RNA sequence: GCUCGCCGGAAGACCAAGGGUUCCUGUCCAACGUUAAUCGGGGCAGGGUGAGUCGACCCCUAAGGCGAGGCCGAAAGGCGUAGUCGAUGGGAAACAGGUUAAUAUUCCUGUACUUGGUGUUACUGCGAAGGGGGGACGGAGAAGGCUAUGUUGGCCGGGCGACGGUUGUCCCGGUUUAAGCGUGUAGGCUGGUUUUCCAGGCAAAUCCGGAAAAUCAAGGCUGAGGCGUGAUGACGAGGCACUACGGUGCUGAAGCAACAAAUGCCCUGCUUCCAGGAAAAGCCUCUAAGCAUCAGGUAACAUCAAAUCGUACCCCAAACCGACACAGGUGGUCAGGUAGAGAAUACCAAGGCGCUUGAGAGAACUCGGGUGAAGGAACUAGGCAAAAUGGUGCCGUAACUUCGGGAGAAGGCACGCUGAUAUGUAGGUGAGGUCCCUCGCGGAUGGAGCUGAAAUCAGUCGAAGAUACCAGCUGGCUGCAACUGUUUAUUAAAAACACAGCACUGUGCAAACACGAAAGUGGACGUAUACGGUGUGACGCCUGCCCGGUGCCGGAAGGUUAAU
RNA sequence: AGGACCGAACCGACUAAUGUUGAAAAAUUAGCGGAUGACUUGUGGCUGGGGGUGAAAGGCCAAUCAAACCGGGAGAUAGCU
């Protein structure tokens, strides 16, 4: 659900959670968790290669299942859990052989459900299978872009792919940003939505809370000195620059995408 | 624990002083100055053997030397190794 | 107030010490020069 | 030596870092010491640092470093696999007392504990670089039980007071005791046992996980403190001997209870939230290669071993960083009495100090303070600086408002002491006794003793009862920025930066973007409800017209147009 | 519950006086702001000079940073003094 505070304090007035009742309380998984390491935004050079990132809440891994190829073992969700490294939440899901995995959670999916993968699963939300068993017009979400190499597509709270064709050995999807792109269509896909869409509803409230997930303050260009930002200085407020990047190329409105090796894959670009 | 060679070369010399002497009186126990590199067992036994008295415990501490000044140049007293052989009971020399 | 040297003995060798003169080409440089200049301490040891 | 004064959440004590003999003793005084110096952190000489269980080393890993081969790069080199290092984190074990001029959880006395080797003996499936468990984890908050500690009483020793009183409901002091061992408490968690079966745990498993029957209701795990023991002891005012007057020896009373009580412990708990909270080994268990009367495992007793380095002294400072014996800087630990909400503040205790030129004088002027007639902002750029306000409880409190606020708005009243209610009350605590008991560190009953705010009534002293220290000044109009935050270390803290929120715009993942001749890496173990760049800057009511210029996006026909 | 309120430690640095051959190459005294947080702090690590880092002041990068420090080209050049 999603939640308002009282105003009994400035930084509350506009806050507005995402609370979900239907969350484990406490501790993940431990058996499939693993470090994860804090960048700061810097790479193996020690430099920071992309700008804003630093402090935030320590973050345990949970190993998530995207390639979903325990097939023909059914399996049923224990419970939902929130996890840090991620928009959607997550479900412990058991197999009937004894084994735990993590999967994106779906939309509707809950305690007692019953999923399964393999070429003949059952259409229904949470399942698994290549796309060339899935009905054309279909709602999946976590696709793989090549086979077996694990879901890349559609992972976001609230996110989700239509297929719209299939034909060849090639299906077109429909992806969240409009894009119509060409997939082949051995690739795995799993029936359903992303779960957790009200993500999108939250009010942060304060720069503490961005602080918290490790977002460090953006300072606008206008505002530097001409020698450390294109967008200059002045006296006074001025600019009169064409809007550049930092590093001088020209943002609103150029294309950046470069990739002669991929356009056949797709059919019609975002608009 | 020993070599007979190197038992003879462990103990340096006899300790003096108010200290080494209350110690004897009072405890039974003789303060020496020992190799530099010796080892509590091989103190025991080189004592054993040479001096020809049972040993209880070795104790060992490491004097650092003082350094002394001497208008602009310094010079550096070497560190010595201190031991606290303590004899059995019936006490003997 | 508080001023610059703040000493660290391990901080001082892993910058400045002889084992680390020793791991690149320049720091072993340094050690050269300091041999042919002849100084006592090629640098700060215990 | 006797007094006086200062600190006492420190100006005491103890660690780390850093220093390195500054420590103790003798001796000396030129230079050092802002003065003299017989003294010194100064000169010279000698002495002094004692460990299985305190730390390091050691085993284990974090960020990160290094890295056989390897990938990459004119050379130099960059990156990286297996590995190997790296604590600021995890991993065995010791306490109280005594002692030196100077060390002590290290020596001594007493009393313990840990992990290995070897033997003996009884029993036995042993085996890892592997599996599984465990180690192993956040923030906030609640409050019950405790201890540290204190207070009073009792107990024991001593006292009878320099000046009125002081044999009593009087004065002073002491009333201390560890680890370990036994007991398993307040309390925390969790159902337990057997059997059978299995697509998981890289093979294997008797272990973990999953499935299915059977059966009992109590089982197990964790756990402060208390009590006992340790202790036949140690410590203990004082006494009696001696003393070179610094000391040393011998001896040694009481050593209890009630009440209060942490920020320490139970608590790695419990409750709750979102921002969702290291790793690896030690440890427990499972098997594989294997080994099978061996080996090995478990136990009791015995026996051996536990090396090496550190250990002095300063440590919020005269010994470290500041050129100085420098109003500076420097991480952690301990927390006594009275008043007090308190770790604020004042006065004290233990402990430490009077800050290394002093003696006089009592001019101007400067510095830092106290008091001030009448006036009361007339000062000045400006109330700059001063002066003022200042506690608790209750009564009461406007516009405006996002309904939280504004608000401690404003303003008012009470306030010490003594007695009564009640020789000490409401409450807190809780003994004897009685009774039950699955008998205990148990339950009920019982209310003794102890402790104890607050109110009302009456009385009473002073000019003044929040008496000191301590401790808001209040209100009205208006510019700017929503707000908490950030900033020019050293003339600017602001209206500047950030900010949640909004928009534009790029980006289909080998993403865009960024560091890199490259390899590799960040983005991200993310995936369009995501990531980057740009502008605007909570919220409310809103955001109109202009595409000629410049910038960008799209276009293919025509013209022009490169190497070739 | 809260980037909530008052207020020590702790973090900061709004005003004034003093000091300015200082006690101090940035302090001291009286007042001041934050004080459960976008807090504060120890140990160790990483980023390197047209480079870093910057809630952006051209701030900071070992007591003078619109291009650190050291050594070298080096006796740069100086129609100036
Ligand atoms: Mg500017
Ligand atoms: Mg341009
Ligand atoms: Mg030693
Ligand atoms: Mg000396
Ligand atoms: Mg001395
Ligand atoms: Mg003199
Ligand atoms: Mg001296
Ligand atoms: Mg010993
Ligand atoms: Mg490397
Ligand atoms: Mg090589
Ligand atoms: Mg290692
Ligand atoms: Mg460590
Ligand atoms: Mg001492
Ligand atoms: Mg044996
Ligand atoms: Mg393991
Ligand atoms: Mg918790
Ligand atoms: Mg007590
Ligand atoms: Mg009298
Ligand atoms: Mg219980
Ligand atoms: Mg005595
Ligand atoms: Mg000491
Ligand atoms: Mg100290
Ligand atoms: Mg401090
Ligand atoms: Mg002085
Ligand atoms: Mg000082
Ligand atoms: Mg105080
Ligand atoms: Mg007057
Ligand atoms: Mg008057
Ligand atoms: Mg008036
Ligand atoms: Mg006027
Ligand atoms: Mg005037
Ligand atoms: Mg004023
Ligand atoms: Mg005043
Ligand atoms: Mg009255
Ligand atoms: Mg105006
Ligand atoms: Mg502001
Ligand atoms: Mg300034
Ligand atoms: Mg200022
Ligand atoms: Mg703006
Ligand atoms: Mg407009
Ligand atoms: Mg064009
Ligand atoms: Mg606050
Ligand atoms: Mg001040
Ligand atoms: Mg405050
Ligand atoms: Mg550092
Ligand atoms: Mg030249
Ligand atoms: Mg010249």
């Amino acid at each position: 659900a999603v939640v308002k505070c009282k105003p009994t304090s400035p930084g509350r007035r506009h806050v507005v959670k995402v609370v979900n009742p239907e969350l484990h309380k406490g501790k993940p998984f431990a058996p499939l968790l693993e470090k994860n390491s804090k960048s700061g935004g810097r790479n193996n050079n020690g430099r920071i290669t992309t700008r804003h990132i630093g402090g935030g809440h320590k973050q345990a891994y949970r190993i998530v299942d995207f390639k979903r190829n325990k097939d023909g073992i059914p399996a049923v969700v224990e419970r939902l859990e929130y996890d840090p490294n991620r928009s959607a939440n997550i479900a412990l899901v058991l197999y009937k052989d004894g084994e735990r995995r993590y999967i994106l959670a779906p939309k509707g999916l809950k305690a007692g459900d019953q999923i399964q993968s393999g070429v003949d699963a059952a259409i229904k939300p949470g399942n698994t299978l290549p796309m060339r068993n899935i009905p054309v017009g279909s709602t999946v979400h976590n696709v793989e872009m090549k086979p077996g190499k694990g879901g890349q597509l559609a992972r976001s709270a609230g996110t989700y792919v239509q297929i719209v064709a299939r034909d060849g050995a090639y299906v077109t999807l429909r992806l969240r940003s409009g894009e119509m792109r060409k997939v082949e269509a051995d690739c795995r896909a799993t029936l359903g939505e992303v779960g957790n869409a009200e993500h999108m509803l939250r009010v942060l409230g304060k720069a503490g809370a961005a602080r918290w997930r490790g977002v460090r303050p953006t300072v606008r260009g206008t505002a530097m000195n001409p020698v450390d930002h294109p967008h200059g200085g002045g006296e006074g407020r001025n600019f009169g620059k064409h809007p550049v990047t930092p590093w001088g190329v020209q943002t609103k409105g150029k294309k950046t995408r470069s990739n002669k090796r991929t356009d056949k894959f797709i059919v019609r670009r975002r608009s | 624990m020993i070599r007979e060679e190197r038992l003879l070369k462990v103990l340096r010399a006899p300790h003096v002083s108010e200290k080494a002497s209350t110690a004897m009186e009072k405890s039974n126990t003789i303060v020496l100055k020992v190799a530099k590199d010796a080892t509590k067992a091989e103190i025991k036994a080189a004592v054993q053997k040479l001096f020809e008295v049972e040993v209880e415990v070795v104790n060992t501490l490491v004097v650092k030397g003082k350094v002394k000044r001497h208008g602009q140049r310094i010079g550096r007293r070497s560190d010595w190794k201190k031991a606290y052989v303590t004899l059995k009971e019936g006490q003997n020399l | 107030m508080k001023r610059t040297f703040q000493p660290s003995v391990l901080k001082r060798n892993r910058s400045h010490g002889f084992r680390a003169r020793m791991a690149t080409k320049n720091g072993r440089q340094v050690l050269a020069r300091r041999r042919a200049k002849g100084r006592a301490r090629l640098t700060v040891s215990k």
